[PDB]
Parts: structure tokens; sequence; C-alpha cells
RNA sequence: CAGAUACUGACACAGUCCCUUU
RNA sequence: GUGUAGUAUCUG
């Protein structure tokens, strides 16, 4: 069987997959991604007056429960 | 079409920041990491400036940097975790100058993804082990170790997954001699995402977990886990074992705490408050950053607020526990993201926006005025803030990150275009003005009329550490003069200067030797005087100087050899040569104390030949190579330290050639068709060249590699080195027909700047095209206005008079007359959604508003023009659009309005004539035809002048997200969305209506564009891609548009521009990245550079895999696949590797490393 | 295979060989046409020749609803060797138009495509998702991304 | 081996074994089984490396001659990202002919 | 459920026995 | 020449 390496990863879907468990990864990459990029944490802290580590805590505060509670 | 991508200016973004002994020696070095450069620079402890020593490309971004060292070594290594997917140990090499790979173990893939290790990265502080995990469920741990080859060795790696767990900040416990220990802050997630109710969102805490690495098991376990109160941030290690007690401080919101492990109470100290804040008092209070400053005696620590104010952390304990945190607030410096305590009384400030600073400590706080808080007093804290008093500022590191628009153009009387760059953020926002060249100081001005053409400055004797002599010639005339800071005219010199001088030798140790068309005199320190008359009618020609021996030419090729002795005589040889052609250009060698004297000497004719003799009598007047050249020379000279000679030809052209006997490599470049003087000049202890032309050149060889920068300066005909100690290096240099002194001090670089301070963030501006003028505006959120935050106070100052006490409150009178400044002590940032904007007109020459126009509250300018119409004659309108209310994160306004100025007086002045209201907020604002173009959002509009406001002509409702861009030309302009690349609309006259017709495939979030001719639309992406879409050419003016070129910069741009840099130079196509860099985008000229150009970077992506360890394809590749595109950073660092692997990458392509070399700074010396 | 870089100048000869290659034929030309487009988009992977490629696309598409297991392994790798050189944005497009299919057959080849393409190449994906608006109760729009400098 | 849909690949770690290859596969992708341009060295977690299992061929299992690479295919694909790709496996086409030609 | 005829996977061919111990 | 998986078509 070739889903064995499909399975081990994390955010890997599948034929009973509901919309809300996919947007909810798609936020949290997104979050993580943007930590990552030093320009794209500097894009948002020259957009909104802060600093970046008040940004850096926000995206990390707001990984908890993205995409609002699940039905 | 091919592109070429070069590079001006590198980025100067500090992300992080660490200190060691990286060297070997005692003395410490900081390694600061930028974007995606690693750089390394180091302090001079006895003035205080910071030089620099390598800037190593690693060709991807850092997420993590740390250092660490051996038991029981003397070196320390750098950790490096990165997007590479692998982790990274270096090591600095003296010797070589330049870092050296050492380890390298892969454990996933690529990118930044959510369970791959190397976000966060902690060390044993004992250096026995090391920690990099990612955010979630990959925490990863090595074995570092040392055996007999006295190399570091890496074990396999101990997994220790932890299924749903996110993890904020990882640190290294302080353990003496035991099993290692982590710490990490887990917060589970699985009962979120299973509860509908949304109840398990909330009320649910996180855990400060420690492992445990068994050393004798060889496995990692978790042992503690408890509980916390309320969320952190970051946590600071404390040094325990042996000295000090072991634990963590970790900072949460508005609170301090100390938590350690078995059995031990917790301290929680409030963080004081500043007094009298004028915000709002419902906003937390967090840290940004710390410092350590471990000794023997005792210890410290540091932090820093979003008000960037320094506190002075002190444990108190007895044996282990500790009882009590007192804080004391040490000073106040601007946000800044690292922070490193530098020995001797240093300490480092890497700002996050603006320039680095660098201080020095003279008091360490003892016996203060100031209280000091604990944890002890029950129950809200208060402190003055106050100027330093404590650390005094001796160095500033110049970088223009926080870039937000630029527009070349060429203002001033010259050819030249200069760089208006609008960078800077917050109260300490700066406009500055580059131009290429150097920084130019002078100390005074003296006057000297008459017409002096030359100047000399010799030592009196070769242990002389001041500069005595000087020779002003005028034409004929002469003056003796001296520099004692005291410069005044001078007498008893005795040097009988009634003849023009020529030069001004030192033939000896102390000998200086006159020049004077009758013959020539030796002028000894000593009276000793030896006088060789030439009687004639024929006089000398010019003079060879050096410092053992002098040569000279006569009139018609007569040549005369000197030599001296070691007993002090001169000597002349026997032998006269005859000359096809007149003297007119002469150079002469240095002697280095390892040999009696030079090699060869150079010699120059009318025929552009020239000519090479001995200096060996045996074979003396012999030529030995012979090679024209295409134009007569002016000037030569000889530069030393691997030696090369400079050729000055009579137009404005250098020439570079190698040291050697036989024509070898040839290096033109120009330097405009007048005559250039090369003269030797001294550099921070070192030899360096200096090129005089309409415009001043220098010339300085460092480190395999020549800059031909000019200087920022008007037109100047001559100079000479300097030495003293009020300058620690200058330049004697006289004016036009006067003297001056010329001073020189910043390292060499280019782009020099001038700031203009500004008030708030700039956003964008315009040039006036009649009065060369600026319309600079400004926003900001988060701030209050200048009438708003003063009424603000006062209110505030009047109620608090009134707290039923002593009626004697006299503290409103002392407060109201006393406001602290905003560029040091910050800005009060207040409310969710608030904003202020202001208008201002700059004089680009010198820095002077014209004119302040300050909006409401609530009023966020978002875009400005300059505007003629057609039912009026010549009235420049400005358009002003203005938001209301408006929220970021939950975006929703109740529309906004456009203002309309008049811009009269050949502008400086601007009158208020009327506002229109709109139901949404406008961003791109574009005149055309006499008309302007309005895109409110969605909507596409346009509208026209009228008598109290603006009428809708146009309407069309087809963009599918927000406008955010629109460029106007011909009947075609380009709309661009937030969302899809381009959308092409045509708008027509006839019926008035705007038709959709060609559009884009792929998606991109564009944030600037330009067109470059007239349908290739040269955009960009808010990631760092750059592309350029250009249209079919059969289409009908259902139709998408092809992509031609691709590319992945790495960097947020918002800048493009297509504009000559250099007189005589071509079409660039220069950028500005959002970091502090400019790059340029040029084309290649003929076909058979190209391939090899490939060639070379095919070869160079094999032959030198970049440091951190990436598939170079693959990083350009980031999100679109490369296209059109070849790499030049890489290509231009072939130049720095061994000699070796240079032969080897030169010999596939049957050229030698010189041949190479060559044309590689032939095309970047062409472009720019 | 075997040419590797050089095979950007024949690009063109095979692709009317491939286009009728790729017919309701026996599945064996199918299966075979597959592992040639994998190891001719292989080659050529960087080089900026995605025009032809974005065209022999089109043809692989329609063969992926099969059964037997050797044709769809190498319709499979096909795809995948085509998601290199081609980029993750062009492949989303064509993944995401039946993902919600209401059919159950359908859903399992687009969810195993879909992972297939999302094991690979994870952060490049961020630019490439599309805007899907908000529900009644809940925040399906990335605000983050709409700021304006 | 991809012919063989019964084998069972490891994938738990790296580490600082490199494999090994016999004569029989001296110059073999481990995953694609081709023949063209080895690109990387191959590694394989401790589980894979302890005694009798020490220095033994990936694929088939028989003495180990010379070094294992991976082609470069899997570097351009990162294919070679998943952990150690030595077999835990019997199989079926390799166990049955003994008892086929025992008698 | 079975028979027959075609086809695919650079599939492999005394492969050899390498803690089974007194 | 044999064995180890898989697939297609006609007839009963
Ligand atoms: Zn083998
Ligand atoms: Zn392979
Ligand atoms: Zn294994």
């Amino acid at each position: 069987q070739l889903e064995h390496l499909q399975s081990k990863y994390i955010g890997t879907g599948h034929a009973d997959t509901t919309k809300w468990e996919w947007l909810v990864n798609q936020h949290r990459d997104s979050y993580c991604s943007y930590m990552g990029h030093f320009d794209l944490l500097n894009y948002f802290a020259i957009a909104e007056n802060e600093s970046k580590a008040r940004v850096r805590f926000n995206l990390m505060e707001k990984m908890l429960q993205p995409c609002g509670p699940p039905a | 079409m091919f592109l070429y991508n070069l590079t001006l200016q590198r980025a100067t973004g500090i992300s992080f920041a660490i200190h060691g002994n990286f060297s070997g020696t005692k003395q410490q070095e900081i390694v600061v990491s930028r974007g995606k450069i690693l750089e390394l620079l180091r302090p001079d402890p006895n003035t205080g400036k910071v030089h620099t020593l390598l800037t190593v490309e690693v060709f991807g971004v850092i997420r993590s940097l740390m250092a660490f060292r051996l038991t029981g070594g003397t070196k320390d290594y750098i950790v490096v975790g990165s997007d590479s997917g692998r982790i990274v140990i270096l090591e600095y090499q003296p010797s070589k100058n330049m870092f050296e790979k050492i380890h390298q173990e892969t454990f996933g893939k690529s990118g930044c993804r959510r369970i791959v290790p190397g976000q966060f990265l902690a060390v044993d502080p004992k250096g026995r082990a090391v920690m990099i995990s990612a955010i979630e469920k990959q925490k990863l741990v090595y074995i570092l170790n040392r055996d007999a080859a006295a190399r570091l060795t890496i074990s396999s790696p101990l997994e220790a997954h932890k299924a749903n767990t996110l993890v904020y900040h990882v640190v290294g416990v302080d353990v003496g001699f035991e099993n290692p220990m982590f710490a990490c802050l887990e917060m589970d997630y699985e009962e979120a995402d299973n509860d509908p109710t949304g109840e398990a969102a909330a009320n649910t805490q996180q855990t400060l977990t420690f492992y445990e690495l068994d050393l004798g098991l060889n496995h990692v376990v978790r042992k503690y886990s408890e509980p916390l109160e309320e969320h952190g941030n970051f946590l600071i290690t404390v040094p325990g074992g042996s000295d000090g007690p072991s634990g963590v401080l970790i900072c949460s919101e508005n609170y301090i705490t100390y938590k350690n492990f078995g059995d031990q109470p917790d301290i929680r100290c409030p963080i004081p408050r500043r007094r009298n804040d004028l915000d709002d008092p419902e906003r937390g209070m967090i840290f940004v950053c710390s410092a350590t400053h471990k000794t023997k005696s005792m210890f410290f620590f540091l932090a820093q607020t979003e008000q960037g104010d320094i506190f002075k952390i002190t444990l108190e304990t007895d044996e282990d526990m500790v009882t009590e945190i007192r804080l004391k607030y040490f000073d106040t410096v601007p946000v800044a993201a690292a922070m490193c305590v530098l020995k001797t009384g240093f300490l480092f400030v890497a700002s996050e926006f603006g320039n680095h600073y660098l201080y020095q400590i003279a008091h360490l706080g003892d016996d203060d005025e100031e209280p000091e808080f604990s944890s002890a007093m029950p129950l809200t804290f208060f402190f003055q803030p106050r100027p330093l008093k404590n650390l005094v500022l001796v160095d500033e590191l110049d970088s223009l990150s926080p870039i937000l628009f630029c527009q070349i153009a060429d203002l001033a009387n010259e050819d030249t275009p200069q760089l208006y760059v609008a960078c800077g953020r917050g109260p300490r926002s700066s406009l500055r003005v580059l131009r290429h060249g150097l920084e130019v100081s002078e100390m005074a001005v003296s006057e000297l009329p008459g017409n002096p053409n030359a100047v000399w400055t010799v030592r009196r004797h070769i242990e002389d550490e001041f500069d005595a002599y000087i020779i002003v010639s005028f034409v004929n005339a002469t003056l003796v003069l001296s520099i004692g800071e005291t410069v005044e005219e001078v007498t008893d010199s005795g040097f009988l200067g009634t003849t023009p001088t020529l030069s001004c030798s030192l033939l000896g140790d102390d000998a200086l030797v006159q020049v004077y068309p009758d013959g020539i005199r030796h002028i000894r320190a000593d009276k000793r005087v030896n006088e060789w008359k030439t009687p004639g009618k024929k006089t000398i020609v010019k003079c060879a100087v050096n410092q053992r021996q002098v040569v000279i030419a006569l009139t018609g090729g007569e040549l005369v050899y000197f030599e001296m002795d070691p007993s002090g005589q001169l000597n002349e040889y026997t032998e006269r040569k005859e000359m096809s052609a007149d003297v007119v250009c002469m150079s002469l060698a240095n002697v280095p104390p390892g040999e009696q004297r030079s090699r060869f000497l150079a010699v120059g004719l009318v025929d552009n030949t020239v000519r090479i003799i001995s200096l060996d009598p045996s074979d003396c007047l012999q030529p030995l190579s012979m090679q024209a050249l295409p134009a007569q020379p002016e000037s030569l000279c000889i530069v030393e330290m691997f030696l090369y000679l400079n050729i000055g030809l009579q137009n404005g052209v250098l020439l570079r050639t190698v040291l050697d006997p036989v024509t070898g490599d040839l290096s033109d470049t120009r330097t405009g068709s007048r005559p250039v003087k090369l003269f030797r000049v001294r550099m921070q202890g070192q030899e360096a060249v200096l090129a005089m032309s309409s415009r001043s050149w220098l010339s300085y060889s460092y480190q395999s590699r020549f800059h031909l920068t000019p200087l920022s300066y008007e037109t100047l005909e001559f100079a000479s080195g300097f030495a003293s100690e009020q300058c620690p290096e200058g330049i004697v240099a006289i004016s036009t027909n006067t003297l001056r002194i010329l001073a020189l001090e910043k390292l060499g670089a280019v782009f020099n700047q001038v700031a203009f301070p500004l008030q708030y963030t700039p956003r964008k501006f315009v040039i006036h095209p009649e009065s060369n003028n600026l319309i600079i505006i400004e926003t900001d959120h988060n701030a209050y206005t200048e009438a708003t935050k003063a009424q603000r106070k006062q209110q505030m100052a009047e109620e608090m008079v009134e707290a039923a006490g002593e009626l004697a409150a006299e503290m409103a009178a002392a407060f109201l007359n006393e406001n602290l400044p905003e560029s040091i002590f910050g800005a009060p940032k207040a409310g969710n959604g608030q904003w202020a904007s202001v208008i201002r007109v700059m004089n680009p020459i010198q820095g002077n508003t014209l004119d302040l126009v300050q909006l409401e509250q609530n009023e966020a300018a978002f875009s400005v023009a300059v505007c003629r119409f057609s039912n009026t004659g010549e009235d420049w309108y400005v358009l002003v659009g203005v938001a209301k209310d408006l929220i970021l994160n939950p975006r929703s306004v109740a529309g906004g309005f456009v203002y309309t100025y008049k811009l009269v007086n050949n502008g400086e002045k601007l009158e208020f004539l009327h506002k229109t209201p709109v139901e949404e907020v406008p961003a791109a604002i574009a005149p055309f035809q006499g008309r302007v173009l309005i895109g409110v959002g969605k909507l596409l509009r346009v509208y026209d002048l009228g008598k109290k406001k603006l009428l809708r002509k146009c309407e069309n409702k087809h963009i599918a997200n927000y406008i955010s861009g629109i460029q106007t030309i011909g009947h075609r302009v380009i709309v661009s969305d937030v969302q899809e690349s381009f959308i092409w609309v045509r708008y027509k006259r006839n019926e008035n209506q705007l038709i959709i017709f060609a559009d884009d495939t792929y998606p991109r979030w564009v944030t600037t564009a330009s067109l470059l001719d007239y349908d290739t639309v040269a955009g960009a992406d808010k990631f760092g891609n750059i592309c350029v879409v250009r249209l079919p050419p059969n289409t009908n003016d259902s139709q998408k548009a092809e992509v031609i070129m691709n590319y992945h910069v790495g960097e947020t741009v918002l800048s493009l521009q297509k504009t000559t840099l250099i007189p005589g130079g071509s079409e660039s196509l220069v950028y500005t990245t959002l970091s502090g860099g400019i790059g340029i985008l040029v084309p290649f000229t003929s076909h058979e550079d190209h391939d090899f150009f490939q060639h070379v970077e095919m070869h160079l992506r094999s032959e030198h895999p970049p440091l951190c360890g990436r598939d170079h394809l693959s990083f350009r590749s980031y999100y679109f696949p490369v296209k059109n595109v070849i790499d030049g950073d890489l290509c231009e660092q072939f130049n720095s590797m061994e000699p070796n692997k240079q032969k080897n990458v030169s010999e596939e392509l049957d050229r030698t490393p010189p041949e190479v070399s060559k044309k590689l700074e032939d095309i970047r010396t062409r472009y720019a | 295979e075997y040419i590797g870089e050089m095979g950007k100048d024949y690009i063109y000869a095979v692709t009317p060989l491939l286009e009728d290659a790729l017919m309701d034929r026996d599945l064996v030309h199918r299966q075979t046409a597959s592992a040639v487009v994998q190891h001719m988009s292989l080659g050529v992977y960087g080089f900026g020749c995605e025009d032809s490629l974005n065209h022999l696309l089109n043809y692989v598409w329609p063969n992926v609803f099969e059964t037997s297991p050797h044709v769809i392994q190498a319709v499979m790798g096909a795809l995948e060797g085509l998601r290199v050189a081609i980029g993750p944005c062009r492949m989303l497009q064509y993944c995401l138009q039946g993902l919600f299919h209401p059919a159950r057959k359908v859903r399992d080849v687009y969810w195993k495509i879909y992972n297939s393409i999302y094991i690979g190449s994870q952060d490049a994906l961020i630019a490439h998702y599309p805007r899907i608006y908000n529900d009644d109760k809940n925040t399906y729009i990335r605000y983050e991304l709409d700021y304006i400098l | 081996a991809k012919h063989h849909p019964d084998l069972i690949f490891c994938r738990k770690q790296a580490g600082v074994a490199i494999g090994r290859l016999c004569e029989k596969c001296d110059g073999k992708c481990v995953i694609c089984d081709s023949y063209v341009r080895p690109c990387t060295l191959v590694r394989i977690c401790d589980e894979c490396n302890y005694g009798s299992y020490q220095g033994r061929c990936v694929i088939c299992g028989g003495p180990g001659v010379s070094d294992a690479y991976y082609c470069k295919e899997c570097t351009i694909q990162e294919k070679d990202r998943d952990g150690c790709p030595k077999i835990v496996n019997l199989g079926s086409s390799k166990t049955d002919l003994f008892y086929e030609r025992k008698k």
C-alpha cells in the first residue's frame, strides 16, 4: 500500500473530511508561515503601529482555535 | 529576453545578535545575522567605532541563531537553524577570513512547514547537547561531544514527539555537571476541537514542562509539568550550578515569575508603570528582550518594555531558595530586537527600525536616588522617567531598513540622478537623499589669492609622527607654510623659493631636494648642501623621486642617472640616452624594507609606448618590453599591495595593470576628457591612489576587490595626504584659488545619506513638475494628533487635582509646562481604531517645510497626486484620499472623503476648496487627459472638476476584489487588484464606457507595478516574487496574458523604476527592498555572453554549495519556477575561493581566473 | 531520462506523438506515455519550458479515473513529475474543481491527489489558496493579507 | 523494490550509519531502481544497524560491498527526506521459491 | 464459479542458510 | 525453459 507515507503526516484528509477541519488547518499553516519570513512580519508590524513581539504573541494566541468553534 | 540580477546595497535589517570569542584570542566579536545574510563585526575598545570583517551570504532565511563552546575550550561555535531543513555548525577561521563548514545533519523536508524543527533552538550552557524543536510535535535533541581528534562530533538524534502541542519558547536550564534539562511551554488543544459550545477554548492554561536527558540510557523523557495562571511569551535562563540558583524567569503579561522544579515557592513582582500614562488604561505591558552579564563577582539581568525602558533584575537568595526580585529602572532606549552586554563596559543595541547604536557604561547603578521595587511590598507601582545620566553615545550605524517609497530623479544642477527614499517608521522617520560617492568633511577654510597648482607635505624625519613641511607652489611663485593648528606664514625655512616648484622629494631619511630650472640643489636637515648646477638654455622636464633614488629627464630625452651611498654622497653615471619621442609621463614604485631598492622604472613617451628600464647599472639604460597605447597617457602612478599599476590617460579614463615587466592584464574604465593626476595617499594605515578629474575619484585595494568610487563634492584639481592629532585621518587639498582642508571618516561605501526629520510614517509623495517640490503625506495607526493629545492631557490633569486631598495640588503646574520628547521616549499608543494624518511640503535641496495641514481624528491619508484639468487653466490641484473609522482586522468602514487643494504661489501655499463624500475608501488616484481616475474599493469611477464637488461621469463594476493601484498610459489603464494579478480595461471617449478585455491567470498579491515601454508590466508580489507580464501581439483592443519572467528575490519589494544611474549608462530596472537593499535587473547585450554566464552559474551551483545548505534553484523557485533570470550574486561570489578550486572551475571554459574576473567586473561597471 | 538537460530542444518533436498517444487506445499506450511525460517534465525542470508542459497536462488529467494498479501508478507519477516543473498553483486549480464532489469514488481520487500535492511543497501553497466567504457564525477570511501600506 | 507491492519500508529516522550495497545490485537507486546519476548518500536508523544486521545490503540483504546512493530525481523531488529506506520485509517472491525448489 | 487467448511491472533463476545449541 | 504479483477480451 502507498498510503503509509500519507498517514504519518498531519493535515492529510480523506473521503469523509468536513470543510471546518480543512479551513482550520489552512489558517494554522498560514499563521505558522507568518512567523517564518522576516519581511512578512515587518509588513504586518508596519501596517499596524505595533512591535514584532506583540504581533508574534497575538499570532501565537490566535492559533488555539481559529475559524470559530465547530458545529 | 534574459535578465541579469546585480546588487548595489546589501540589506541592513538585524534580526538576531550573539556575542562571544569567535576568533580565539581575548577579544569578543559580534555575529549579527541579517534576513538572509550572515555578518561579522567587532568594536574597537580604544575608540569605540565598529568595523566590518565578513558579509557572507547564505542564500536562505534564518529562523534561529545560537552560540556555544565546548568544555575546557577557548573557541566559540555557531549553530544555525534555518529553512534549509538541516542543522549546521560553523567555525570562524581568522587565517582564511571566512567561515568553515563542520557538520550537516538532515532531519526532514524543506520549507516553513508546521512539523519541521528549526524554529526554536536551545543549547546546554555547559556545552554538551543541543535541542532543536519545531512549533508542534517535532522536538529533536542531539548529543555533542569531543573525541581524541579534537573535533566536534554529532550523535544520532533523539525524538521527543508529543501530539497536539504548541511550543512558545525553549530555553536550556543551567545545571552543574548533571544530566541536561530543557524547558518548554506546551499547550494542548485536542479538547478545544471537540466541544462545539466553545467553552473549552477559554480556561485552558499552559504548562512549564521540563525535559530530562538520560545520559546513561540514551533517551529523553519529561518529568515535571505544572499549569500556569496567565500566558507568557518568553523565558530567561538563570546561571545556576555552583554560581547562583537554577531556575527560570518567565515573563508573563504585567508580571514576572520565578519557578523552579522540586519544592520552592514562587515570586511575582508586577512590572513598574510609567507615571501619568496618556494611553488607554486597558493595555497590557510585556517585555521584548533581555540580556545577561554573568560575572564571578556578581550578576544581574536586563529587560526592555514596549516603550523601550531598560530595567535591572536582581535576584535575592541565601543558599538555594529565591526570596525576592528587585527591579530598578536603568535607562530609556529605542525599542530593539536584541541586546549584547559586551565586556569592558560596552552595550550594543540593535534597533528593529532605524539606526543601530552602541553605548558605554560609566556607572553600574549603585547607590542611586530612585528607589528600587520588590515583591515584599504589598499591592500598581510608578516611576518617573528622565534623561540617560548613565550612558553616552559613541557610535551609530546607519540602516535604511523600513523603506516604503523610492523615486530616482535629478533635481540639482548636475547630471547624476539622486535617490529620494522615504524610510523610517513612527516619530523617528526620515527622508534621506542617496547619491553616489563618498562623504566629504571639512575643518577650516583659508583664502590664498593667486593661482596655485600644487602643494606637498612630507615628514621632516622618518621617525616624525606629525607632518610639518608645506610647499605651496603657484605657477611661478612659491610660499612655504606649515601645520601646527596655527597655520600662518613661515619665513625661517631658508629655501630661497624664487623659482617654480615641481616636486619635493625625500632623498634620504631627512634629505629633501627641490627642483628649479637652473639645476639641482640638495637640502639636508643639517647644513650640508650639495648643489648641482646645469648650465645651458634648456631646463629640466620632470624628476622621478623615491625614498632612496632620484631619476631625472631633460628636454629632448637626456637621461641622467643618480644613486645614493650609505656614506651620504651623491653619484652620477657617464652614459646618456637618446629617445624617439619627448618625456610626457613618469612613474616610480615604492621600495620595501626587505630589498635594497625597487626593480624596474616606467617611462612614457609621445608615441604612447611605455618603456621599462632596470635600475641595475650592469644593464642600465636598456628597455625590455614594448607596448603601445590607444591614447596619450597623462600621468602614471604605482600602487602597492599582488601588486598592480595604474595608467592615467589624457582623457578621463584610468587603466589598471598588474605589476609585470611585460604587458599583462588590462582593466579599462572611465574616470571627462580632461587630464587626470594620481598621487599617493594613506587610509587606516594602508596605501591607496587618488585620481582627479571633473569629479574627484578615489580607488582603494581591500581584500582582493577594487572600487572606483567618486567623491560627493564639487570640482577639484589637487589633493594630498594628511595625518594629525585633531583629525584621525584627513586630506590636505587645495580649492579654486584658495586653501581648504578635507577629512574622511566613514569606511569605504556608496550612497551617502542626508537625513531630514519627519513627524509620522510617510506613505506616498509626488514631485512638482515645475518647482520640484514634494507633497509628502503621512498616516499611522494608534496615534493622537497635535490637538486631541493636548486636550486629553489638559482634561486628565484637571480631575486628578480634585482628589480630596492636599487643595495643595501644585503638580499640575509643574506638569503642564514640561513635556517629554517623542523621538527618544516613544509615542503614546492609545486606542484600537485611531488614526492621524499630516500633509507636508518640503524643499528637496535643504530641509525646511513650507506648509503643514493637519487632518482631524479617524482620518487616514492613503493617496496623493498633482493634476491639471482642462476646463481650468494652469491650476495645479492636489487630491487626497481620506478614509473614516478604519478598523483593520474586522475590516468595516462607513465611507470616506476626497480633499481638493489649489497649490498657489508657485509651490508654498495650499487653500482648502471643497470635499466630496464617498461611500467607500479610495486607494488609487491617477490623472490623465485632464481628468482623474478614482478607485473606490471594488467600484471604479472617473471624476471631473466642479464648483463645489466632483461629478461622476462613468461607472464600472467588474473588479473581483479591492482595488489597490491604477496606472494610465494612452487609452489603456491597468487596475491592480489585491488577489488578481492585473486587469486591462480600455477607456473610450465616444460613449463613455469602460470595458475589460484582458486579464491574468495566476492570482498574485500585487503591491506595485510599472509599465516598461507599452505592454510589459513589471509587477511585484507581497511575498517577494517579481514577475513580468506581456500581452500577446494579436489582441483586440477571454484573452489571457502570457508570463515571460519569474523570480524570487526573497524580500518584499515596494519600488520599481527604470532610469539610467550613471552618465553614459543604460536603462536599468532599479528596485528597492523592505530591508534596505537596492538591486538592478540589467539585461544582456550580446549572445555569446549569456551562454558563458549560464555555464558559470550552473558550475557554481555544484562547485560552491550554500553555507546553510539548500538547492539554489529550489530557493529561487520558492513559489513559482524561475524563468529567464540568472543570479548574479552567485557569479560574483566566484572571486572568493581557494586558488585550486578557482582553477578547477575555470578550466572547463578554457579561460584564466583573471579573464573570468575581468569581464565579471566589466559587466557590473558598465550599467552602474 | 538519459539525455536530461538536453531535452529542451527536442521537446516539440515528441508532442504531436504524445498528443495522439493519450487517446482512447489500449491501457498500455497511456500507461507508457505517462512515464514518458513524467521523465520529460522532470528532465526540463528549472529551464522555463512550461509552455508545452501546460498543453500536455490537459491530456493526463482525463486518464486518472482508472482502476488498474499500473495505469494509476504511472499517472500519479506523471502528475507528481509535472507538479515540480509547472508549479503547485496550476495543479491546485485542477484539484479543487471536484474536491467536495457529491459522489464517493471521485472524492477518494481527488483527496488522494490533494494529499500527494499537499505532502510536497507545503509552504508554497500559502499564496495559492482561494478565498472563501463567511458563513453565519465563523471566520473564514484571512484578514491579515489585506493590509495596505 | 517498487516492482513488488508487498514490501514495507522502515521510515523511522536517519543517523550516522551509511548503507551498503552488494555485488548483485551495485549502482541501483534505492527507490527508483534506476541506473543514472547517483547524487546523495543513504542513512539508516540505529534499529536497522545492530549486530547481525550490520553491513547488509538495503534491498536484498546480502553482504554489502559498496556504498548506497540516491538518484538525481530523488534529490530534485526531495524523496530522501523520509527516513531510512531499509526493507523490513522478507517478501513473497523471494521466500517461496525456497520451498518450491526444495523438492 | 470455470475455461481459453492475449498483455504489464530493466520482476526474479542450487537462491544457502551468517546466536540452532549440547 | 520455469516461478511471483497484476490486467484485458470471448465462451461455458
Ligand atoms: Zn544487494
Ligand atoms: Zn530515485
Ligand atoms: Zn530502519
